[PDB]
C-alpha cells in the first residue's frame, strides 16, 4: 500500500522480468525457478501464470504482480524479508541456525555445499562464539 | 564467504515470491 512497499515489490518484479519488457513470461518464471533448486514442468509454469494473469494475455504485468504480492505478503520490506528468511532457515525454531540447518537451506535453494564452506559461513557470522547463527548475527551478515 | 550468505538471502527472497503465484 505504501510507495516503500510498492517499490520493494517493483524491485522483485525486475528480478523475474530480465529483458525489462514489463511482462513476466512462463519462460522467465521457469528460468528463475530452475536457479532456485526447483524443477517445474511446463504445465506447472502455465498453471502459475494463469492463476495471476488477470487480463488473460498470457504474461504477468506489474499491476497483476502487485495484486498477487499484496494478498498474503505481510509488510514486505527489506527488514521483513530478512526475518522471514531466518524463520525458514531456523527449521527447529530455537532461534539459532545450526550447521545441519544451513546444509538443508543450501540443498533446498540449489547451492552446492562442503562442510568447510558451512564451517566458514558460521565462523564469519558467529559474533557470540556459541557455534550457531542467531537473528542479530544473521542481520549483520545480510544488511552488510 | 559473506557473498554466499547474500546468495542464500537473494535465493530465499525469490522462492518466497514464487510461492505467491
Ligand atoms: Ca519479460
Ligand atoms: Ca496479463
Ligand atoms: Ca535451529
Ligand atoms: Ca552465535
Amino acid at each position: 500500500l505504501t510507495e516503500e512497499q510498492i517499490a520493494e515489490f517493483k524491485e522483485a518484479f525486475s528480478l523475474f522480468d530480465k529483458d525489462g519488457d514489463g511482462t513476466i513470461t512462463t519462460k522467465e518464471l521457469g528460468t528463475v525457478m530452475r536457479s532456485l533448486g526447483q524443477n517445474p514442468t511446463e504445465a506447472e509454469l502455465q498453471d502459475m501464470i494463469i492463476e495471476v494473469d488477470a487480463d488473460g494475455n498470457g504474461t504477468i504485468d506489474f499491476p497483476e504482480f502487485l495484486t498477487m504480492m499484496a494478498r498474503k505478503m505481510k509488510d514486505t520490506d527489506s527488514e521483513e524479508e530478512i526475518r522471514e528468511a531466518f524463520r525458514v532457515f531456523d527449521k527447529d525454531g530455537n532461534g539459532y541456525i545450526s550447521a545441519a540447518e544451513l546444509r538443508h537451506v543450501m540443498t533446498n535453494l540449489g547451492e552446492k555445499l562442503t562442510d568447510e564452506e558451512v564451517d566458514e559461513m558460521i565462523r564469519e557470522a558467529d559474533i557470540d562464539g556459541d557455534g550457531q547463527v542467531n537473528y542479530e548475527e544473521f542481520v549483520q551478515m545480510m544488511t552488510a | 564467504k559473506k557473498a554466499v550468505w547474500h546468495k542464500l538471502l537473494s535465493k530465499q527472497r525469490k522462492r518466497a515470491v514464487v510461492a505467491c503465484f
